[PDB]
């Protein structure tokens, strides 16, 4: 079960992000 | 019975 | 979890509930690692002092839940485990120092819409993402408050990784390069942590370069839960790595 590890048939296999995963990118990118 | 650490 | 919310349904396909029935309990949570190999924390499975030392035979893993409180028919998978392999050096006597646990299940599951497994950190994922003031989410069944108080559906929240000068100040146990700790410092204002009944749970990230969702630690101590000025502890798993991979080379 390597090989897809980490992928959400609900929501990256559809192209549709969960409510606060932006919260995380921001983080990484911005921070302030 | 706490010795500081708190397994969660 | 305390100051979370509740998770959207699939959010967390990984997120394994660790069962007993009789008496009925929520032990710990865990992850769902590949198709045979669940990720927890060794206190879960192994605790003295608490009287704790279950077995393949004391344990039920539960993988796709939502509800904390149902039996789920048309989602959930009950698994049966086959062999238990905590930590060498786990230190339950002092400051939980390598708290981690691997549990082998009796057959393969399949992966669906509510039952996959997350990546484990490469040497530059771990690198890049564990980063002080980069944020992380923990999941899971247990307390919503510091109680001597628990939530019908799994819940989430996010958490920015701390300086590890401020973590060993936060606190007056001995910590180790096997730990870090996350959470809002207090002139940050906001709040969130994990409680008990959450040890085992992922703390998880999302990559940027590839969308995949990694594994960075596991759910292990704190002192009380979201307390000003105290951080919770996690189990690093990339610097664990070398272990985990042992164990499935070898037992695999
Ligand atoms: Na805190």
């Amino acid at each position: 079960g390597e090989a897809d590890c980490g992928l959400r048939p609900l929501f990256e296999k559809k192209s549709l992000e969960d409510k606060t995963e932006r919260e995380l990118l921001e983080s990484y990118i911005d921070g302030r | 019975q706490e010795d500081q650490v708190d397994p969660r | 979890i305390v100051e979370g919310s509740d998770a959207e349904i699939g959010m967390s396909p990984w997120q394994v509930m660790l069962f007993r029935k009789s008496p009925q309990e929520l032990l710990c949570g865990a992850s769902l690692i590949s198709d045979r190999w669940v990720l927890t924390a060794a206190h879960c499975l192994l605790y003295p002092p608490w009287d704790k030392n279950f077995t393949e035979n004391d344990l039920l893993v539960r993988i796709g839940k939502h509800s904390r409180t149902r039996y789920e028919r048309n989602i959930e998978k009950i698994s049966m485990l086959e062999k238990i392999y905590i930590h060498p050096r786990y230190n339950w006597r002092e400051n939980l120092d390598r708290d981690i646990a691997l549990m082998k299940l009796k057959k393969p599951v399949a992966f669906s819409d509510y039952i996959h497994p997350v990546c484990l950190p490469d040497r530059e994922t771990a690198a890049s993402l564990l980063q002080a003031g980069y944020k992380g989410r923990v999941t899971g069944w247990g307390n919503l408050k510091e109680t001597w108080g628990q939530p019908s559906v799994l819940q989430v929240v996010n958490l920015p990784i701390v300086e590890r000068p401020v973590c060993k100040d936060s606190t007056r146990i001995r910590i180790t390069d096997n730990m870090f700790c996350a959470g809002y410092k207090p002139d940050e204002g906001k709040r969130g942590d994990a409680c008990e009944g959450d040890a085992g749970g992922p703390f998880v990230m999302k990559s940027p370069f590839n969308n995949r969702w990694y594994q960075m630690g596991i759910v292990s101590w704190g002192e009380g839960c979201d307390r000003d000025g105290k951080y919770g502890f996690y189990t690093h798993v990339f610097r664990l790595k070398k272990w985990i991979q042992k164990v499935i080379d070898q037992f695999g």
